[PDB]
């Protein structure tokens, strides 16, 4: 029993468990579209990521050999 | 010098003219590779029952709080990547004719 | 940024040199070792809408000075002419990364030989031994961020 953690999964309840059944429709469609944009950010974000580890170990090469 | 330099930098230019080419080809992987991990992290939607329809919504609800925050823990990874970056780059850094032809012919 | 401008001089058109050759001819006219001292380009320089000091004069001399004479003869006034006549350094580091495919961070021998073999010409061995040198200006075979900016510097 936690307050933060009661609090956290009632956003569900609040956002979902009270109302229409057509517009369960229309609101789980665009509930995946927010995962699905997320998932193409985090994508994204991950291959800057290793793109950076290559920039920089070169600048770790260049520091040294430029001493 | 044993070849031109008219022949070298014919070559140089040719060595940057695939290297672009394998960029642009890198990105068309990049892009399939993107599309192909969304596919198996966001599988599309498809229809139901109005009571156990709302349970996945209710799921729905609790992955997009997990999403981001996955998205965020890479994001921040991202972030301090630029500081470094910035960082790292600022430590090595301190380490006419066509007018005369006229005017004279 | 300089073996980029005897390749324009190489490939002046004999129609081109000989205007050149023709106004350098007009340029030296009263001078006596029949170059452009300092009297020769003040004259042509303040009279074309200009007026450069006599030691900012020499600086465009020293410029295509390869002789030391303080006087830019014809062929070193056809390094001046095409020097009056490329890539974005953010846009080399991107294609840097294309060169080491191992990744290691440089740009050793064989990584250059596969490029150039990829280009479609026909490479020969002078071909790979003349480019590496100019590349690797510390001979340790491999190529450096900092070299290869200097190895692409305005190339198209
Ligand atoms: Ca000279
Ligand atoms: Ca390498
Ligand atoms: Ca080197």
């Amino acid at each position: 029993r936690e307050k933060k953690k009661i609090l956290a999964e009632r956003r569900k309840v609040l956002a979902i468990d009270h109302l229409n059944e057509d517009q369960l429709r229309e609101k789980a469609k665009e509930l995946w579209q927010s995962i699905y944009n997320l998932e193409a950010e985090k994508f994204d974000l991950q291959e800057k990521f290793k793109q950076q580890k290559y920039e920089i170990n070169v600048l770790r090469n260049r520091i040294n050999d430029n001493q | 010098s044993k070849i031109s330099a008219s022949r070298k930098l014919q070559l140089k230019t040719l060595l940057l003219q695939i290297a672009k080419q394998e960029l642009e080809r890198e990105a068309e992987e990049r892009r399939g590779e993107k599309g192909r991990a969304l596919s198996t992290r966001a599988q599309p939607l498809e229809l139901l029952g109005f009571a156990e329809l709302q349970d996945l919504a209710r799921q729905l609800h609790a992955r997009v709080d997990k999403v981001d925050e996955e998205r965020y823990d890479i994001e921040a990874k991202v972030t301090k990547n630029i500081t470094e970056i910035a960082d790292l780059t600022q430590k090595i850094f301190d380490l006419s004719a066509d007018a005369m032809m006229q005017a004279l012919l | 940024m300089d073996d980029i401008y005897k390749a324009a001089v190489e490939q002046l058109t004999e129609e081109q040199k000989n205007e050149f050759k023709a106004a350098f001819d007009i340029f030296v006219l009263g001078a006596e070792d029949g170059s452009i001292s300092t009297k020769e380009l003040g004259k042509v320089m303040r009279m074309l809408g200009q007026n450069p000091t006599p030691e900012e004069l020499q600086e465009m001399i020293d410029e295509v000075d390869e002789d030391g004479s303080g006087t830019v003869d014809f062929d070193e006034f056809l390094v001046m002419m095409v020097r009056s006549m490329g890539k974005s350094e953010e846009e080399l580091s991107d294609l840097f990364r294309m060169f080491d495919k191992n990744a290691d961070g440089y740009i050793d021998l064989e990584e250059l030989k596969i490029m150039l073999q990829a280009t479609g010409e026909t490479i020969t061995e002078d071909d790979i031994e003349e480019l590496m040198k100019d590349g690797d200006k510390n001979n340790d075979g491999r190529i450096d961020y900092d070299e290869f900016l200097e190895f692409m510097k305005g190339v198209e």
